[PDB]
């Protein structure tokens, strides 16, 4: 292979792997912030549905 | 051939033969026999090979690397620039190694060609050798087997801090 070919191919390899490394560091920081704050789409552990609640007029009024 | 300025030689001054005795020395007869028996057939074979070279002439070139930005103007952890800076530094490292090799060849050739008066007559080559070895030692020594342009820049910054502190303490 030419030195040009190996050189520019190495630059392509370094671009891809540096972008993957920066995205892995971003992924770790996003996971840490979402577990800490609970405001992202991940770590949304289930709570009770409010569609299960009956809002009909019950038997006794104080409710 | 080579370039006579990067590989310098003083002009050869051979003395004329002044024979005092009447005995013919064997060396002139052996030089005539070496010219008649050896130098002329080797010269004929080389002229034949040289004609066969001249029947098809083609060329090779010296590869020119343009100067990419060095490590000082590369962003930290920016591999697409500091890769090019590191390759440039490694090529310049090999070139500086071969410059030291050229000056060592000059020093050894001076010592041999001067013979016995070499301690007087090779002060210039010794001075050039001392200069280029001091420069190579301040530039690339003690970096380690994982040497890089970052290591060399850190060594240069440490040496420049030492130089600035020595300038400040002596003023």
């Amino acid at each position: 292979d030419a030195p040009e070919k190996n050189y520019e191919r190495t630059m392509a390899i370094l671009q891809i792997e540096s972008e993957k490394a920066e995205l892995r560091l971003k992924e770790l920081e996003v996971r840490r912030l979402m577990r800490a704050k609970g405001d992202g789409p991940w770590f949304q552990y289930p709570t009770i549905d409010k569609a299960l609640i009956d809002h009909s007029p019950k038997a006794t009024p104080d409710n | 051939s080579w370039d006579k300025d990067v590989y310098p030689e003083p002009p050869r001054r051979t003395p004329a033969p002044s024979p005092q005795t009447s005995l013919p020395n064997p060396i002139t007869y052996l030089t005539k026999a070496f010219d008649l028996l050896v130098d002329r057939p080797v010269t004929l074979v080389r002229e034949f090979i040289e004609r066969q070279h001249a029947k098809n002439k083609y060329y090779y070139y010296h590869r020119e690397f343009r100067r990419v930005p060095d490590i000082t103007e590369c962003h930290e952890k920016d591999v697409l620039c500091m890769f090019e800076a590191e390759m440039q530094w490694k090529r310049d490292y090999k070139v500086d190694q071969e410059i030291v090799n050229i000056i060592q060849e000059r020093l050894k050739a001076c010592q041999q060609r001067e013979g016995e008066s070499h301690r007087q007559n090779c002060a210039k080559e010794l001075q050039q050798f001392t200069q280029v070895v001091k420069a190579y030692q301040d530039r690339y020594h003690d970096l380690g087997a994982h040497y890089s342009a970052r290591k060399c820049l850190a060594k240069q910054k440490q040496r420049m801090l030492a130089e600035r502190k020595a300038t400040k303490e002596a003023a």
